[PDB]
RNA sequence: AUAAACUAUGCCGACUAGGGAUCGGGUGGUGUUUUUUUAAUGACCCACUCGGCACCUUACGAGAAAUCAAAGUCUU
């Protein structure tokens, strides 16, 4: 992961430049290739499809309605599937205004389609 | 050497001594060979520490190109020791930072990364000077009128290296930055 | 939600308690600027020394009367028949007055842009 | 979906404050007590911090008064 690109901070360091170097540090490290080295490995893989800060909101928010779909009485569940929602949308815009196409994703099968890999 | 410089045009009496001085240490000491091989210079500035004692006590600050900033920090300790012995002057290493403008943006498709802003650049030097050891506490004070004093907290175990440069630093900062910088050991 | 009376209504909101001033908004070229024209005409002490996210630039010691409240105002007109008239905001003609207008050119003062015959917006008004 | 749908008191933006009152963290701890041939730890307590808890309070500001740390709040 990339959110968890920095579970390195755990056993490597140091948040994290290395990717630049400012208020740097004091320990081994073999520079940008020390970073990239296994920093590229990381998620046993890579990514970019789009777009983490949503590829999570939409998820928690996706399963987040399975219950809603079956329970259907936990109105104190809709009261949030509305919110996790208004959120999952509120993101879009700053991408519907930038990073994600100009309709879909920025609109996506949102409400709904468990996406996508 | 014009070798260990980036502009490579002409040096100043100070810059010259520094050049051969550096080339000296990598030939003399086998350990600084590896690190100094790497080190390049940008420019060097000399400053006079004028105290009321009518005593002339000068020191010089050297700008290491950013490329070699990693390396510079790698052996920073030993380097400064030898440079002071070999130049009988106080030595300080900084990174060659380029500051970006606030309102003078001109490249529509270019954002000014915080990494090169005046707050962050000028705040850099302080770390650079006390170099060998980084500070513990940093603070600001507002004298009534409107002064801003930066009493900075320095580690005790470093009283050695830092106690002496202490006055130079203050004075270099007041020159580059514009900030009064008193220190306090804790 | 409005950096103006935000902080001028902290100086204002302060000297009425009486003290040695405090923190404020975040900085603002404008905040700092009024928190200039003030000092430059007197009133306040010494704009101060903070630097954070946008928390940067200043606090700002109090000093002196400065009574009472910096003026915040929330419209904007000016010049001739104007300025003189909104000089009724003032705490009295016979000097005293100061109306920190916004002047096409320069964030200026009731007179400081009465200056070269200037005008525009009405930013505020001091003592 | 009416309401004997209420601090008869708005707030996107906050102070005159305190004192105390409660629930976080961080301290000291000194107090206990666990652990358990001794502890440390854990708990209990203690203070002390800072988190923010809500409240309560007026050496302040109000408004047209009872009240208000707001409705305090920019010749009213």
């Amino acid at each position: 992961e990339q959110i968890v690109k920095y579970a390195r901070k755990g056993l490597t360091p140091s948040q994290i430049g290395v990717l630049l170097r400012d208020a740097h540090g004091v320990t081994q490290a073999r520079v940008i290739t020390g970073n990239k080295i296994m920093r590229i490995l990381k998620s046993n893989g890579l990514a970019p499809e789009i777009p983490e800060d949503l590829y999570y909101l939409i998820k928690k928010a996706v399963s987040v309605r399975k219950h809603l779909e079956r329970n259907r009485k936990d109105k104190d569940a809709k009261f949030r599937l509305i919110l996790i929602e208004s959120r999952i949308h509120r993101l879009a815009r700053y991408y519907r205004t930038v990073a994600v196409l100009p309709p879909n994703w920025k609109y996506e099968s949102a409400t709904a389609s468990a996406l996508v890999n | 050497a014009l070798a260990k410089f980036h502009k490579k045009q002409s040096l100043t009496k100070i810059e010259e001594q520094v050049g051969s001085a550096l080339v000296e240490l990598q030939n003399t000491h086998p350990d600084l060979k590896t690190s100094l091989e790497s080190i390049i210079l940008t420019q060097v500035k000399e400053f006079q520490i004028n105290k009321t004692n009518k005593k002339a006590k000068s020191a010089v600050l050297i700008y290491v190109h950013f490329q070699s900033y990693r390396v510079l920090l790698s052996a920073a300790r030993k380097l400064i020791i030898e440079l002071e012995k070999k130049l009988k002057q106080i030595v300080f290493f900084t990174a060659q930072r380029k500051i970006e403008s606030k309102w003078v943006k001109e490249h529509k498709s270019q954002q000014r990364p915080r990494s090169r802003c005046l707050t962050y650049v000028y705040d850099a030097l302080l770390d650079d000077l006390l170099l060998p050891s980084t500070l513990i506490g940093k603070r600001i004070r507002a004298r009534l009128d409107g002064t801003s004093f930066y009493r900075i907290q320095l580690d005790q175990n470093d009283r050695d290296f830092l106690e002496e440069k202490l006055d130079a630093i203050t004075h270099i900062y007041k020159t580059v930055t514009t900030r009064e910088v008193t220190f306090e050991f804790k | 939600s409005s950096v103006l009376a935000d902080a001028l209504n902290a100086i204002n909101n302060a000297e009425k308690t009486g003290k040695r001033q405090v923190l404020i908004r975040p900085s603002s070229k404008v905040i700092i600027k009024f928190l200039q024209v003030m000092q430059k005409h007197g009133y306040i002490g010494e704009f101060e020394y903070i630097d954070d996210h946008r928390s940067g630039k200043i606090v700002v010691q109090l000093n002196g009367r400065l009574n009472k409240c910096g003026v915040i105002s929330p419209r904007f007109n000016v010049k001739i028949g104007d300025i003189e008239k909104w000089t009724a905001n003032l705490l009295p003609a016979r000097q005293f007055g100061y109306v920190i207008l916004t002047t096409s050119a320069g964030i200026m003062d009731h007179e400081e842009a009465r200056r070269k015959h200037v005008s525009g917006k009405i930013l505020g008004f001091v003592y």
